[PDB]
């Protein structure tokens, strides 16, 4: 609880689309490369020999994504072979648990710089590929009642009352802002087009994106976990446990729950003295990070105790934020967490989220944090919350102040 | 390291050596100690020194032929040493299913064929042994059945029955079809799902036929000859294995639709199947195998599989042997039965009586009903049919043998009676009035009657010593119960004729002596009152319906409630308080009664009348009525779910333990039994008797941790579960 | 600013690649066995004030994938909130897994962490997860993949180690793991595997082979030299190496570490939650430190984390009693002792992975465990903790005596 933690740099890649998309040609190694190029391309005289450890987060890492993909983007970009390069797996939280590991570090006083962010190549690598035993191994799965991340979500909706209205007006919500950022230029600076070996563009947007969504266009989707819940059973195993529940109302389609991409992004955090050494500016500064949890078959509510967990240790309170930022994995998560801490509306998600632009479970954590550095600095605002729900039950939570 | 039990220190051989001069040797498994091979001490030793002379002379061994002695060719397991298994002896369980597949894994893997000659039933260890064969020929004969039972039992195919259906037939396939319900097969379908290879027609082919497959095998196929296809260096286990992206797409679906399918009871047995059966496609086969012990023995010592092997062997075991039958009667044939009444019950008495083969005389007021009484089994041969289980010429003599009429003249050489009308006595006494001179003069009165006692309904006939209780359960033709009830002026002479009735019928019989409510419908009425109370103490519908699940039951309570009519629930209420106050006491009502004269109040009684604590529309259920939550103030009561679960069970247990007292039931086998098969009494708790001896909470095991949770029960809800002195010391 | 202290250190026995008595045992159930050791040793401890548990695993798939820590924590039943993380960085997965914790610890956002790793090789081989590094081409070809025992060997030509030089530490490491054992100093630490019926699986480190003589070790052949000349990988370290004529093999599966399953778990935590919940501490993290050296030699990785976690706490060689590193290779051990001049008597004083096996994942928080235990019988002060690692990596730890 020493040294404070700066982030330096923050930049990510465009998310391409699983359904023929841009970076399906794209190894998710060559993302990671790519992101590393960009950062020596705007700090052309940084000694990389004070960078310790590379710190990327990952959910499926297997194939493409096996065999410590961080250390090998550091022999691959002809990083100091003293770097490091670790690969940590903690759900869709692991983008940001790499940004607090990384921060944590640097706290500790025992490392001085750190690369730290996630890859998720998920049209080459889909999820679940690692399989597991919470899923795959029948003594683990019957006792821990598993059920699918998209069925606590309706579950959410049923209980909370969230109509099938309700989540498509913020499905709806959520393209929109997600356009006006792209079309006022607020990411120019950190989306970074990814490039092939010559040069030729190959994305430079986030092609998920539907900016003329309609509200009638999403009354017309179908839910997309009818048949996942019906034909697998979990329905009846997760009103086993809320056993007061009578009927859960499948209210999330494919319009209203994140998309699934590909993409990388890429967090550079020191401490003062490893940025004033290597003349970098900071940007901002992590106050506090926390990690909590909840019910592992509702899945989804892990946000609301990490959220509360980080503001107590930073010694704040919701009124002291100016920006919420939580992954939007599915509609009914958002507005749960919206009406559990009364999060004013114009505060959240102000640049649109995962149902536009996608969900590349192992970056998405630091793409987001990125996203409130970039604007905090825009609005000339101070703090930024950022949170994301984890499978499992969990919760991360992290609270950046802007320097 | 050794195919005997003991590395140290007399039992019966059981096993006959035949070496002919082929080389071909033939076992032959008869056990002098009784009637059915069965894996005792006696047969694992025999095995054993069988195994090891076919080691010590494969130079001139050939092949193997494994058949038997007995009408079947092996019984399975010794369940009265398995139900005496105590969890300090997990180690010697777990010995014993090694020692007893080391022997079948140096069977299966001698270089050599072997074939099973299946004379007769295998089942269980019987089945395990054939599978361990390398080709298995069955005798297409009466009676013969083949499967792995051991699920019904609270157990699992301990002696290779998992690990070898597994890869035979894949994770899915062999849990589905074979171990998950344990299902019986004709040689016939076990041919046809891939369990026995060849048929015969008689059991004189079997051995002849077993060494001429040996000897064309061993020309035919020299280099493949007794290896079986696992253990073979190419071997692609069907669907996959757990590794495989096609199976890992849908493998987790696997414990979730189980639980599903058993609604969250527990009832441990099927998880384990499950988990070996995934656990060992995981591993090679002789892991694969110990991990299915370690599973075996967790069940053995376990108290679910006690209640089941009690119940499902031991108790119904004492019941098909005429254990509630009377002593020494001869047997009286049927010639006509006749029905009185054309509703779904006595509609139902008249399929399953034709089913068995009787003509049958369906009788109503007008022919128009007795006709729609007929076409409950047309309904009924139509999707038998349709599915494939039976002939258009044999469905055409069924429907032939029901004889729908209105006139009581067509009663005339009925020599047995089946009355099944409204409840009521006078009525009841008028139906019986009409018909007791027309049928035969030795022809049995029987009365399909839920509460209303026989010694009075006996009145309304001449003949008292024919008049008998044959109580069935609705659907009649797939509840598989009779309670037969006796009345006081009712003979011994009677009770035989009816309990040969509910055998050639195909159901089981259990004797209950004469009392307003008999048994099932007195107990059954203690489940769905404990229910109808946590709704009006303030309890959400949605969680006491969970709660009838999760505790077993194959209905919940409160849409059992609405098919047993709440009017018929409030007459019941009145003639019990009329008993009281008719002998000057002061009548305690259940609580549930004002719940019951609640929803008769706001006109909603029942799917009869189209509204209860359901909505019916076109006459599917709907989903709970939504006025409930507000009528009952749902929510303002939040027991935990194990409270509740444990108030329905413990109301019927202790029910159940007064009807003993009072001399209503004779046995707890029949207590078991009938409550098991009568009113669907959560099977894992092998009947409302054995619940009490055989609890396992938090809180112990046993009839003193019985008592104790009912004590606990009884000062939170009510003295109602305060344990009767019979239980107490 | 708030020192982490480590409260219990645990492990169990290392069971065999062929034939093992682990092989039926799931990676998931050798974590959750060591959980419900804990709560035995400290059935008053409340399990809400655990925040994090961290595993290291080197092939997170199959019966090791979908984060296995998190599914440790729900199906040990462990409060939803003690999180759950794997993390892989090659062979000093546990280690870091550790050093995680502990810099967690003194960030002062976590209270009480639990960590350690897990790796069951003989259910999921090495080298199942895949990786760019070894199955890209277009990377492969420019990183130079090399396996990790062509560098061993390699190590052993450029240092001059003879193959009755690494047979020599091999015979001494099963000695001293012999008189470890019979010694009874693992008796509290390694917790026997058990079976969900009680039954006993395995209680001891079957890899060992106490009765091995240096004409034993003499027989076996090299065990690499058939990796060598199948896939060239002989050719491809002297491109880089280029002053060495020929490669000597002289590793075999005599003096290079066991291909095991096992699993660690570490308690670590503040002085304030340890006093709360009422744990003793036995040791401090002193310091941490992460470094590496060349990618192709791959092995060297312990020598320059190791002199940057003395200079880091401030000490030196002459300072620390106790030296352990992972015995991956015996050449690897016998270059670190040769460039720190490390005196004999205390390194890896209780035998190693040659005797004992090497179970990826595993392995750094095992020999932490071991490392805290012999400072508590010897009564000595300090420790220095390294493994060598793949890609060219090195971890280093130090802990001190409490
Ligand atoms: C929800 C999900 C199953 C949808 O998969 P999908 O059906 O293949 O996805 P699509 O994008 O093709 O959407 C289906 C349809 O909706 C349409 N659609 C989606 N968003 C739309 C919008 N905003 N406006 C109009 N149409 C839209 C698509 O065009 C498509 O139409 P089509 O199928 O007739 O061509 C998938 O996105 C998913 O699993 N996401 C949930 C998050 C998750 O699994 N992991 C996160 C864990 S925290
Ligand atoms: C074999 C069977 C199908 C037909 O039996 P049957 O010819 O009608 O003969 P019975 O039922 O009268 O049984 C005759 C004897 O066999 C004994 N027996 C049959 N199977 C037995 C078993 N698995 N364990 C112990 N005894 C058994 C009976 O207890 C009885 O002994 P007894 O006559 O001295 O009292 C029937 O006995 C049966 O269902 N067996 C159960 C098999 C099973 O499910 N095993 C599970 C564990 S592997
Ligand atoms: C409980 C068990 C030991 C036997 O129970 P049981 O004695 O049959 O129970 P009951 O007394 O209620 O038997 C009467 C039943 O006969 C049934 N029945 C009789 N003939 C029938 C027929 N031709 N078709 C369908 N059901 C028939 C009745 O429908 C009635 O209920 P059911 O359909 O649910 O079985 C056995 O079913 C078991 O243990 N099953 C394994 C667990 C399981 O259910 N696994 C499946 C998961 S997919
Ligand atoms: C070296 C290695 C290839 C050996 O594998 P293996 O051949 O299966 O090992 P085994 O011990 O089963 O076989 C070695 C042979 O020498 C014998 N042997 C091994 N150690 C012995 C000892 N101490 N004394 C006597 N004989 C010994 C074995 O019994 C066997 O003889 P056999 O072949 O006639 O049966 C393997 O252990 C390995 O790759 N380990 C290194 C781990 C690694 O690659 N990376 C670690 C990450 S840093
Ligand atoms: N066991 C239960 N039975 C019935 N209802 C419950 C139960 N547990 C939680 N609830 C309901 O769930 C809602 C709030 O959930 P809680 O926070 O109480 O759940 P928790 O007990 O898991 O914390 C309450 O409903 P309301 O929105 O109408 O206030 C509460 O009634």
């Amino acid at each position: 609880m020493s040294e404070e933690a700066f982030i330096y740099e923050a930049i990510r890649t465009p998310r391409g689309k699983q359904k023929n998309g841009s970076l399906h040609e794209v190894k998710p190694l060559s993302l990671v490369v790519g992101l590393i190029d960009e950062l020596r391309k705007r700090h052309p005289d940084l000694d990389e020999n004070l960078i310790s450890d590379v710190i990327l987060g990952c959910v499926s890492p297997v194939g493409d994504q096996g065999g410590d993909i961080a250390r090998a983007a550091v022999l691959a970009s002809g990083m100091p072979v003293t770097s490091g390069g670790v690969q940590l797996n903690r759900f869709c939280a692991s983008g940001l648990e790499a940004v607090n590991t990384a921060a944590q570090k640097v706290r500790s006083g025992w490392d001085d710089l750190v690369l730290a962010g996630g890859v998720e190549s998920m049209s080459r690598v889909p999820m679940g590929s690692d399989g597991g035993a919470m899923g795959l191994d029948p003594a683990t799965n019957y006792d821990v009642m598993f059920v699918p991340q998209s069925i606590g979500a309706d579950l959410i909706a049923t209980i909370e009352g969230f109509s099938r209205e309700d989540v498509d007006a913020y499905a709806l919500r959520s393209q929109q802002k997600a356009a006006e950022a792209w079309s006022g230029g607020y990411f120019a600076k950190s989306v970074v087009p990814v490039r092939d070996q010559n040069g030729l563009l190959i994305l430079d947007h986030d092609e998920h994106m539907r900016p003329d969504t309609t509200k009638e266009g999403l009354a017309k989707l179908k839910p997309a976990f009818e048949g996942l819940a019906a034909l697998g059973g979990f329905d009846d195993v997760a009103l086993q446990k809320y056993h007061w529940v009578e009927k859960i109302n499948h209210v999330h389609t494919g319009g209203n729950s994140s998309g699934i991409v590909d993409g990388a992004a890429l967090v550079m955090i020191g401490s003062a003295a490893a940025g004033k050494l290597q003349g970098l500016t900071p940007r901002a500064r992590i106050v506090a990070t926390a990690t909590s949890g909840a019910d592992p078959v509702i899945m989804l509510t892990g946000p609301t105790p990490a959220t509360r967990k980080v503001l107590d240790r930073a010694g704040l309170t919701v009124d002291d934020i100016d920006l919420f930022e939580l992954n939007e994995a599915f509609a009914s998560v958002v507005l749960k967490f919206q009406k559990d801490l009364n999060i004013p509306d114009e505060k959240l998600n102000v640049n649109g989220g995962a149902i536009a632009m996608g969900h590349p479970l192992g970056a998405t954590g630091a793409m987001i944090l990125g996203t409130m550095v970039d604007e905090l600095e825009r609005r000339n605002a101070r703090r930024a919350l950022i949170t994301l729900c984890i499978g499992g039950g969990m919760g991360v939570a992290t609270i950046i102040e802007r320097v | 390291s050794s195919h005997h039990h003991h590395h140290h220190s007399m039992p019966d051989n059981t096993i006959q050596w035949d070496k002919d001069a082929d080389g071909i040797v033939t076992l032959t498994m008869d056990d002098p100690s009784g009637s059915t091979n069965v894996m005792n001490e006696a047969y694992i030793e025999s095995m054993g020194k069988a195994v090891d002379r076919l080691v010590a002379e494969k130079d001139s061994i050939t092949g193997v032929v494994v058949a038997s002695a007995k009408k079947t060719f092996f019984a399975g397991g010794d369940v009265k040493t398995m139900i005496q298994a105590r969890p300090e002896d997990a180690g010697d369980v777990f010995n014993t299913v090694e020692t007893i597949k080391r022997q079948l894994r140096t069977l299966e893997t001698l270089g050599k064929p072997v074939v099973a000659a299946i004379n007769g039933a295998a089942l269980g260890g019987g089945l395990e042994i054939a599978l361990a064969c390398h080709h298995r020929i069955a005798a297409d004969v009466k009676g013969s059945q083949l499967g792995l039972p051991e699920v019904t039992l609270g157990l699992l195919p301990g002696g290779g029955g998992v690990t070898r259906t597994v890869r035979m037939f894949g994770i899915q396939n062999a849990f589905v079809s074979v171990l998950a319900q344990g299902t019986r097969f004709k040689p016939a379908k076990a041919k046809e799902i891939g369990l026995v290879d060849e048929l015969v027609a008689t059991v004189e082919e079997l051995v002849p036929a077993a060494k001429a497959w040996i000897k064309e095998e061993l020309k035919a196929n020299p280099d493949g000859a007794g290896v079986q296809p696992w253990d073979k260096k190419g071997y692609k286990m069907p669907g996959g294995t757990p590794s495989s992206p096609g199976l890992a797409a849908i493998l987790p679906s696997f414990p979730s639709n189980l639980r599903k399918q058993l609604k969250g009871a527990p009832m441990p047995a099927p998880r384990a199947i499950l988990a070996a059966a995934v656990e060992g496609a995981q591993v090679d086969f002789d892991t694969a195998s110990r991990i299915e012990s370690r599973y075996f023995a967790s069940l053995v010592t376990g108290q679910v599989a006690k209640n089941m092997m009690q119940a499902f062997f031991f108790d119904l075991q004492a019941i098909n042997a005429g254990g509630s039958r009377p002593e020494g009667i001869g047997k009286t044939p049927i010639k006509r039965i006749g029905v009185l009444g054309a509703g779904m019950m006595g509609a139902g008495i008249a399929y399953v009586s034709a089913k068995a083969g009787y003509e049958v005389v369906l009788k109503d007021v007008s022919l128009e009903a007795a006709a729609k009484g007929k076409g409950y089994s047309e309904k009924l041969e139509a999707k038998a049919l349709e599915r494939g289980r039976t002939t258009q010429e044999r469905s055409d003599a069924l429907l032939a043998r029901i004889t729908p009429t209105a006139d009581a003249a067509d009663f005339k050489g009925v020599d047995f009676v089946i009355e099944a009308v409204f409840e009521n006595q006078e009525l009841k006494h008028k139906v019986f009035g009409e018909i007791e001179d027309i049928v035969e003069p030795n022809a049995i009165l029987g009365s399909n009657t839920s509460t209303l006692p026989i010694t009075g309904l006996a009145t309304g006939v001449k003949r008292q010593e024919d008049f008998i209780g044959i109580h069935f359960f609705s659907p009649v033709d797939k509840m598989p119960l009779v309670e037969i009830i006796k009345g006081e002026k009712t003979s011994d002479e009677a009770l035989a004729r009816v309990f040969d009735y509910t055998l050639a019928i195909g159901k089981t019989p259990i004797v209950v002596n004469d009392s307003r409510g008999f048994f099932t419908s007195r107990v059954i009425g203690t489940f769905v009152n404990e229910a109808l109370a946590m709704l009006g103490e303030g309890v959400e519908p949605a969680s006491i319906e969970q709660a009838g699940s999760q505790a077993g039951y194959p209905a919940p309570p409160l849409q059992l409630s609405d098919e047993l009519n709440l009017e018929l629930m409030h007459k019941i209420a009145v003639a019990t308080r009329k008993g009281v106050e008719d002998a000057g006491g002061t009548y305690q009502p259940h609580p549930a009664e004002a719940v019951v004269e609640k929803m008769i109040e706001l006109g909603r009684s029942g799917r009869l009348k189209g509204a209860g604590f359901y909505e019916y529309a076109d006459g599917k259920r709907s989903g709970l009525w939504p006025g409930l939550r507000e009528t009952f103030k749902s929510g303002s009561s939040q027991p935990p779910l194990q409270d509740m679960i444990d108030r329905m069970l413990f109301a019927e247990a202790l029910e159940t333990q007064k009807c003993l007292d009072e001399g209503v039931l004779t046995s707890t086998a029949d207590a078991n039994i009938g409550s098991i098969m009568g009113i669907g009494f959560p099977p894992w708790t092998g009947g409302s008797a054995q619940f009490i001896v055989g609890y396992s909470g938090p809180a112990g095991t046993g009839k003193a941790a019985f008592v104790a949770r009912a004590r606990e029960l009884a000062a939170a809800y009510g003295d109602r579960f305060l344990p009767p002195e019979s239980l107490l010391s």
